[PDB]
């Protein structure tokens, strides 16, 4: 089956620019592609077709290329309404196949994670569980790590991590991670520490806490 | 104006069936195609199959045959896909969509969620989160309820500044959700900071204020 390549799933951009979506496909699908939009929580909507044809209720940033194998979405003067996955997809030979998808965000200057950790509450503790949170919050560029050491030991066991979509105001992103446990080989250990990697800090920035204060 | 009209979100059983309707108005029902769509985040979009409602005849992607099962009603103007032994790989935003004439999808429909697990309506438990004993940044967790959503608010809402919710999450199968907040540390403990959390699937409304170790 056809082979829809996007090499590109994040695309980092900004307002007033020309932004190029990449798409190859593995055998010769002719001019039959299309580029579709999909924003969060929204159902997709057709760019363009037969790789060079705008399709109608589409701006005029929008536009189809084709060469050989290669398809590009074009979009110019980028704006913030344009922020949103695109999909290719060879309609030359059944099955219909789609490529990868790409996402588009507007960059940045860079920013450490706002860092913060919390011990579980006296409700959970005393309903009998044990959660410890950490936030990261409004750092930049999305791509981060976090680590959880209970006494210096790691634990990678029962981690439970979310992340926020690039913020629509300052263009940052924020996670969470919660580890969970038995209240029992909670209150079995003493010192809890989360690390966090990022491309903005040399050293991994570690917040922590002992257990009785 | 061609308008596809799916029907409501969907929650089954690991092992049953579901059944998708989706409803073509505005044109020629039977002249045209209709294709169905997979959507599930981190598997992007995939195209389950097509049938042309005039004579009821199919065409599916060789990954779905006996997953699928197409059937149109030419009296109601609906087409009706069935997935059958439903697993968690089904679990996922179903779309249709009508091509502009044969081959390019022109028209979608807003798509129907489909949900699949073992789990039970479960209200949340709420859990206020406060700092470690300038500025000062507080949580709420939300854990363990059943089906999405539950919507969080920091005084009925009236704290939109600082505020972040992200995505909920799937352990032990059922949701976590956290929440956090930050004001200047100053304003905090100083004045009130409650978090609302209300969960409608089970009559939930709860709200828990933030207090200082
Ligand atoms: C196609 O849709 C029509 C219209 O809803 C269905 O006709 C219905 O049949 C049921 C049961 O026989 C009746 O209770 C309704 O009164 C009928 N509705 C109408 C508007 O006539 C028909 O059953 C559907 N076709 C099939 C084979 O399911």
């Amino acid at each position: 089956d056809i082979v829809m390549t996007q090499s590109q799933k994040f695309m980092s951009t900004s307002v007033g620019d020309r932004v190029s979506v990449t798409c190859k496909a593995s055998q010769n699908v002719d001019t039959n592609v299309a580029w579709y939009q999909e924003k969060p929580g929204q159902s997709p909507k057709t760019l363009i077709y037969s790789a060079s044809n705008r399709y109608s209720g589409v701006p005029d940033r929008f536009t189809g290329s084709a060469s050989g194998t290669d398809f590009t979405l074009t979009i110019t003067n980028v704006q913030s309404e344009d922020l949103a996955e695109y999909f290719c997809q060879q309609y030359n030979s059944y099955p219909y196949t789609f490529g990868g998808g790409t996402k588009l965000e507007i960059k940045r200057a860079d920013a450490a994670p706002t860092v913060s950790i919390f011990p579980p509450s006296s409700e959970q503790l005393t309903s009998g569980g044990a959660s410890v949170v950490c936030f990261l919050n409004n750092f930049y560029p999305k791509d981060i790590n976090v680590k959880w050491k209970i006494d210096g030991s790691e634990r990678q066991n029962g981690v439970l991590n979310s992340w926020t979509d690039q913020d629509s105001k300052d263009s940052t992103y924020s996670m969470s991670s919660t580890l969970t446990l038995t209240k029992d080989e909670y209150e079995r250990h003493n010192s809890y520490t989360c690390e966090a990697t990022h491309k903005t800090s040399t050293s991994p920035i570690v917040k922590s806490f002992n257990r009785n204060e | 104006q061609v308008q596809l009209q799916q029907s409501g979100t969907e929650l089954k059983k690991p092992g049953a069936s579901v059944k998708i309707s989706c409803k073509a108005t505005g044109y020629t029902f039977s002249s045209y195609w209709i294709e169905w769509i997979k959507q599930r985040p981190g598997h992007g979009l995939e195209w389950i199959g097509e049938i042309l409602p005039e004579i009821g005849m199919t065409n599916y992607n060789e990954n779905f045959k006996g997953k699928a099962t197409f059937t149109a009603n030419t009296s109601s103007n609906t087409v009706y896909m069935q997935l059958s032994s439903l697993t968690s790989e089904d679990s996922a935003v179903y779309y249709c969509a009508r091509p502009y004439d044969y081959s390019w999808f022109a028209y979608w429909g807003q798509g129907t969620l489909v949900t699949v697990s073992a789990a039970k309506t479960t209200a949340p438990s709420v859990y206020p989160l406060a700092p470690v004993c300038s500025s000062v940044t507080l949580g709420c967790l939300v854990k363990g309820y059943f089906p999405e959503p539950v919507t969080l608010t920091w005084n009925s809402g009236s704290l939109s500044s600082g505020v972040h919710t992200f995505p909920a999450v799937l352990q032990s199968d059922l949701y976590t959700l956290s929440s956090s907040v930050t004001v200047t540390s100053s304003t905090w403990p100083s004045q009130s900071i409650t978090c609302n959390v209300a969960h409608p699937a089970s009559s939930t409304k709860v709200d828990k204020k933030i207090e200082p170790r």
